[PDB]
């Protein structure tokens, strides 16, 4: 019992720094659309609902 | 269309091409009521004979 368990709390570890990874880049993909969202509606191409959608 | 963007609640492009599509058609209109004068000109409402 000792055996699997500590082999499974192991890959648990390296399965939350792929987690990680992913939540950054879906993060910072957010911060584009919502940057040119917000410059659409700047320039008067976009209503307000947009913007807080994004 | 107007009092939505009073409010702010559409783009403001939508209101431009709705008051360039009322111009566009103003326009439309004067060339058909020029078109009709010019062909009046040749009768001046003067009876067949």
């Amino acid at each position: 019992s000792v055996v699997q368990t500590v082999r499974s709390s192991f890959n648990n570890i390296n399965a939350s720094i792929s987690s990680i990874n992913a939540y950054k880049q879906a993060v910072v993909s957010a911060q584009s659309s919502l940057d040119a969202m917000e410059a659409g509606y700047s320039v008067g191409t976009r209503t307000i609902v947009d913007v807080l959608d994004a | 269309r107007v009092p939505l963007g009073n409010a702010n609640l559409i783009g403001r492009e939508e209101l431009q091409h709705a008051r360039d599509a009322v111009t566009s058609a103003q326009a439309q209109l004067d060339v058909a009521i020029q078109q009709y004068n010019a062909n009046q000109a040749m009768i001046l409402g003067t009876k067949l004979e």
